[PDB]
């Protein structure tokens, strides 16, 4: 396989890529729902997929942002995400301000 | 030599000796043979049968594993040869 | 491959201040070293100076950074007590002991010749050693092998020479033999004798074993159970001439119980086990075939018996599906109450003829595992007030054959009496609190209010129960009752103080303590556990735990420390699942319960790991009921539901090829006749037909 | 400096602690940079809790109009197609 250098850093992406497991857990993820929508309202109850289908929207709503804010990166002369590259993108789009 | 040895040496196969009797000097053999190793090697037939001699070279007991080659003598037939030999010797076969 | 450091055994001083520096390591101390890819029995006490850069260093440093501050804890400080010098030192003494047992061995593997750089070839034994797994047995020469354990080599070759494999088992698959009642205890019975209600168990699974019928044992919990089978799978072996690969599938927790329980009641069948991840996949294998790859299915067969882990049945159900088996065995066999299960239908794909369960488990809980169990051992086979004797009639007369039912009245006339006392305990101050404002959200939203939706349920008809005799078990309780703002004292009594049971516990412990019975404490929830960790020692008394968290070999090691002769600690806390999982305790009389366990029987249990056939001190338990709460109902519903409980032709040329050359290696071979058999040297013949053969050959000869 | 009854229990499934971080890369990867910086994936699951309240904010409104405990998983459809994320699979 070549050398070293850079040399998984794109493997794993091809991967990941053909393979179409959730990136983020199951466990964590569906604790962190019940918990906030606790504060928006008293006794709440949750449909096995209503969680499945979140973490479907998310993950899916996170990789496309970071679809683009690779793109930025690029225009940059970087091939590094940054803690802004995220904002702009969003920004941009409208959410963010 | 199934009779002999279960009637005098039952409980402790190895402690079997020659005394005495004396079968041909085997000079110019590869390694140090002298009448002890005779003594292991009948055991060791006695042990695991005739014509099985890794068995017999390897056994922790007999202690003959770096005397046997199976240019380096004696090898298999050269044992084979060995033992027809002692055997009826001690009889009195060849009579 | 290479020479490097693996792990620290051992630590001494070199050579004849304040706190010691590496370099005083390097120039005052030498330690003990086991080398990289070899056994525990090389080590050498070697510095740094005196190997230099080798490979791996990490360990030694670190540990000599343990050393070096345990120094400063030992001799070099004045805030050191009497008992951390006893723990310091003492670290020394078991980390030496976990590192003894490497050096005897246990097994011996497989046998090669391979050759050296001199020129010769040296015979080597694959050695497995003591409470280890088949992982890290390396070769070693013989020459030193029966110098040490000569034993273990003379059981190597035995095993090897005792022809006895499945090969050779009996055509009874069409139909059976007739078989015998036995009234003697069988020539194959070492262990000792057993009585007059294991041997007749033994003769109806033997003998409904004729039939081609499966049965289930439900007798008392300890009732010799395991030696019924082990005597069972004995007398299947050297009665109907059945080398069939048994499979047998107990749980971890209970198996090394199982092995010395069979290779101490049995000498003659080995018993090799299935407990290891990856690397011991392939020794399992290593050992499971012959020859390597086999055309069709022609392994040679090298074992009969196996013990299985839960796990492990279903991460490879694969492999055993394809094998074929006819007997089964399997431990605490109420697994299958659902007809839901995993293993459910996981056990029914592997090629099986006859299987055998072997539980307790009371079979009127629900009526689902009644027939999930008669569905099971025999698939396809199967109320009103006036037709109940109607329902009976059929009930009683179908479902007793595959089933036992047998009472204690036997071998506890010896062992001292079993007793259970409950204990009514009401509502404390802080109690109430917590009793009355949870079941609404006034002041369980005010403290903690993020978490009240989510326990919200959870706190009333699955926790009250659990929550109602302690309120401790969430946050906004530890401070609650305590009234000041370290104190040692106060913590103590603040702790005790707040729980009708604390009280309770402290007082009865304290009065059969000075008397002297040993204690059990079975608790629901892991935690409760660690807060009396907390408070025991705090009061000086010596324990250990006994939770769902704990490696096979941990957990084994404190088992016994407790039933030797001399062991300090009558306080020993166990688990309602973690703690019934399995097991026995002979030396402990008293068992006390916090809670019941959600359910009528998993205490029953719960006190059978005490109350055993061997306990000489009659027996003690307490039920701590609480009153004017809802542990109440369910001990009610609890009673609901546990209402009712109920001439091979002629030898040919080849053969006569075969016994020519056996003669001139072996002489006389009329009294080695099975032996050659079990082995490629000879077919299955009779015993006279190749022995006439023999003696006419000579006849010729002569 | 006391034993003193100690008893430990903090939270780390729901609470953003407990959440694995390569669950993260895993998702960064998919996208394909070859770099992750410290300060980035934390802002990142901030704004995931942006986009996860306003969501749910809705999804409670539509249980709740129909004087229902059990909530829907369509009822998260419409939230997301209130936003233009409308999800193809489910829940016609
Ligand atoms: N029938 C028996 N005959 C002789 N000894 C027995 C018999 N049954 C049990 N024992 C002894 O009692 C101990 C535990 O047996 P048992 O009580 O059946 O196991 P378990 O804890 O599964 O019930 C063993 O150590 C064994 O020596
Ligand atoms: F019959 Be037991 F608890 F192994």
């Amino acid at each position: 396989h070549r050398y070293r250098p850079g040399t998984v850093a794109l493997r794993e992406i091809r991967r990941y890529q053909k393979s179409t497991e959730l990136l983020i857990r199951k466990l964590p993820f569906q604790r962190l729902v019940r918990e906030i929508a606790q504060d928006f309202k008293t006794d709440l109850r949750f449909q096995s997929s209503a969680v499945m289908a979140l973490q479907e929207a998310s993950e899916a709503y996170l990789v496309g942002l970071f679809e683009d804010t690779n793109l930025c990166g690029i225009h940059a002369k970087r091939v590094t995400i940054m803690p802004k590259d995220i904002q702009l993108a969003r920004r941009i789009r409208g959410e963010r301000a | 030599l199934k009779n002999l040895i279960n009637s005098n040496y039952k409980d402790d196969p190895l402690k079997f000796s020659l005394g005495n009797n004396t079968p041909k000097p085997v000079q110019n053999w590869s390694s140090n043979w002298t009448k002890e190793e005779d003594e292991k090697l009948l055991i060791g037939v006695f042990k695991y049968g005739y014509g099985s001699w890794t068995q017999i070279r390897d056994d922790p007991f007999l202690g003959i594993t770096d005397k046997i080659f199976l240019k380096k003598v004696p090898g298999a037939i050269h044992l084979g040869r060995r033992v027809d030999y002692l055997l009826s010797f001690l009889r009195g076969g060849l009579n | 491959d290479f020479h490097g450091i693996d792990i620290v055994i051992n630590h001494r001083l070199k050579t004849s201040k304040t706190v010691p520096d590496l370099n005083n390591c390097k120039e005052n101390y030498e330690f003990l070293i086991k080398w990289t890819d070899e056994s525990h029995l090389h080590n050498t006490w070697e510095t740094y100076e005196s190997i230099g850069q080798v490979r791996g260093l990490k360990r030694l440093d670190n540990y000599c950074k343990q050393f070096i501050i345990e120094d400063q804890q030992v001799r070099l400080d004045p805030y050191v007590t009497a008992e951390d010098i006893e723990i310091m030192d003492m670290e020394r003494e078991r980390r030496l002991d976990e590192f003894e047992e490497f050096h005897v061995p246990e097994r011996i593997i497989d046998s090669q010749r391979a050759s050296l750089e001199d020129g010769t070839s040296q015979l080597q034994y694959l050695v497995k050693w003591r409470r280890l797994n088949y992982d890290e047995a390396t070769w070693e020469n013989a020459t030193d092998i029966v110098k040490l354990a000569p034993e273990q080599v003379k059981h190597f070759q035995n095993r090897e020479n005792s022809k006895i494999l499945p090969q050779y088992s009996s055509n009874y698959t069409s139909q059976r033999p007739r078989f015998e009642k036995l009234s003697v205890q069988p020539p194959f019975i070492k262990g000792g004798e057993l009585r007059d209600f294991q041997l007749t168990g033994i003769n109806w699974m033997a003998f409904l074993w004729s039939k081609g019928d499966n049965g289930i044992l439900a007798d008392e919990m300890g009732l010799g159970k395991t030696v019924q089978t082990v005597a069972f799978i004995s007398w299947l072996i050297f009665a109907r001439r059945q080398n069939g690969p048994h499979i047998i599938v107990v749980p971890l927790s209970t198996m090394p119980a199982w092995l010395d329980t069979f290779e101490k009641w049995a000498p003659d069948l080995n018993c090799i086990c299935y407990m290891g991840n990856q690397k011991s996949r392939d020794t399992i294998r290593e050992y499971e075939f012959y020859t390597n790859p086999r055309a069709k299915g022609k392994k040679t067969m090298k074992f009969n018996v196996l013990l299985t882990t839960y796990e492990y049945i279903l991460k490879d159900r694969a492999e055993l599906g394809s094998i074929k088996w006819q007997f089964m065995a399997v431990d605490e066999a109420h697994r299958l109450k659902n007809a839901e299960s995993s293993l459910y239908e996981s056990l029914n794909s592997f090629k099986v003829a006859n299987r055998m369960l072997i539980t307790g488990t009371p079979l009127q809980n629900n009526i689902k595992e009644l027939a999930a169990l008669v569905n099971f051992l025999m698939p396809g086979r199967f109320n009103q007030d006036e037709e109940q004797e109607e329902y009976i009639h059929d009930l009683h007369r179908r479902i007793q054959p595959f089933i036992l039912r047998r009472l204690k009245k036997d071998v506890e006339k010896s062992l001292p009496s079993k007793t259970e006392r409950i204990l009514r305990v009401e509502l404390s101050d802080v109690q109430t609190e917590y009793y009355k404002n949870i079941l609404t959200k006034n002041y369980s939203a005010l403290t903690a209010g993020a978490k009240g939706g989510h326990f919200s349920l959870l706190n009333i008809m699955n926790e009250l129960k659990k929550a109602s005799n302690h309120p401790y078990l969430f946050d906004n309780a530890e401070e609650r009752v305590l009234q000041k703002f370290m104190t040692r004292e106060n913590v103590l009594r603040g702790l005790i103080m707040s729980s009708g049971k604390m009280v309770l516990l402290d007082q009865l412990l304290t009065r059969l303590k000075k008397d002297g019975h040993r204690v059990l404490i079975f608790s629901q929830m892991v935690r409760m556990l660690d807060i009396l960790g907390d408070y025991l020692s705090i009061k000086g008394i010596n324990f250990q735990r006994l939770d769902g968290t704990v490696p096979s070999a941990q957990r084994r090691i404190s088992i016994d420390h407790f039933n030797s002769p001399d062991s300090n600690d009558f306080v020993f806390l166990l688990s309602t699942r973690a703690g019934g999982l399995g097991i026995n305790l002979m030396t402990a009389d008293t068992v006390v319960i916090f809670d019941s366990d959600w359910n009528p029987q998993a205490d029953l249990q719960a006190m059978a790991r005490a109350h055993r056939i061997g306990q000489k001190n009659h027996v003690m338990v307490y039920r701590l009921v609480s009153k004017d709460t809802v542990e109440e109902e369910v001990l009610e519903r609890a009673r609901k539901k546990m209402i009712l409980e109920y001439d091979m032709d002629s030898i040919g040329e080849s053969e006569v090829r075969a016994l020519y050359k056996a003669i001139l290696k072996f002489g006389n071979l009329k009294e080695i006749l099975d032996e050659l058999i079990a082995d490629g040297t000879l077919p299955v013949k009779s015993f006279e037909k190749y022995g006439e053969t023999y003696d006419e050959m000579m006849e010729a000869a002569k | 400096g006391k034993g003193g009854a100690k008893r430990h229990r903090k939270v780390l499934r729901d609470n953003i602690q407990g959440i694995t971080k390569p669950a993260i890369r895993r998702l960064a990867r998919r996208g394909g940079v070859k770099r992750i910086s410290g300060l980035i994936y934390e802002e990142t699951r901030g704004v995931l809790k942006v986009f996860l309240e306003n969501v749910i904010r809705d999804a409670v409104t539509y249980t709740e109009h129909a004087k229902r405990k059990t909530v829907t998983a369509m009822d998260v459809v419409y939230a997301l197609k209130r936003q233009g994320r409308t999800l193809y699979g489910f829940g016609g």
